[PDB]
């Protein structure tokens, strides 16, 4: 359920999976980091 | 006399030839990291460009001495006067 307001609790369903100018320095590898960030993001939306 | 003059032409070719070889390799190593810095920090390229010229004067310090001596040997050979 989503907290629309103090009087409204909207039941809802949303898709967890599947989902400027300059660029970042990557340590150790970009692929290594993308795999780690995506799990942290799904476990975050579930806790939310 | 011919051996002094002939070997002087080769001394001249070694002075500027080794200088050309080292400055072209040196500016490829230096310039390659300048383009990378400009790609990572595009708004900072004016600073990176100014920082690069401080190294260019040091990279060409001994090479310009070799070029100066090479021209001296060609138009005022200091060995022909040594009998």
């Amino acid at each position: 359920n989503k907290f629309v307001n103090t009087m409204t609790q909207k039941p809802t369903v949303e898709q967890l999976i599947p989902l400027h100018h300059w660029d970042y320095l990557y340590e150790p590898d970009a692929k290594s980091l993308l795999d780690g960030l995506l799990v942290r993001y799904v476990e975050s939306q579930v806790y939310q | 006399m011919e051996t002094v003059v002939g070997l002087t032409a080769i001394a001249v070719a070694l002075l500027i030839g080794l200088g050309a070889l080292g400055t072209a390799i040196g500016f490829g190593l230096l310039g390659g990291k300048f383009l990378e810095g400009a790609a990572r920090q595009p708004e900072m390229v004016p600073m990176l460009q100014v920082k690069m010229f401080i190294v260019a004067g040091l990279l060409d310090a001994v090479t310009m001495i070799g070029v100066g001596i090479a021209l001296f040997f060609t138009f005022a050979n200091p060995f022909v006067g040594q009998i």
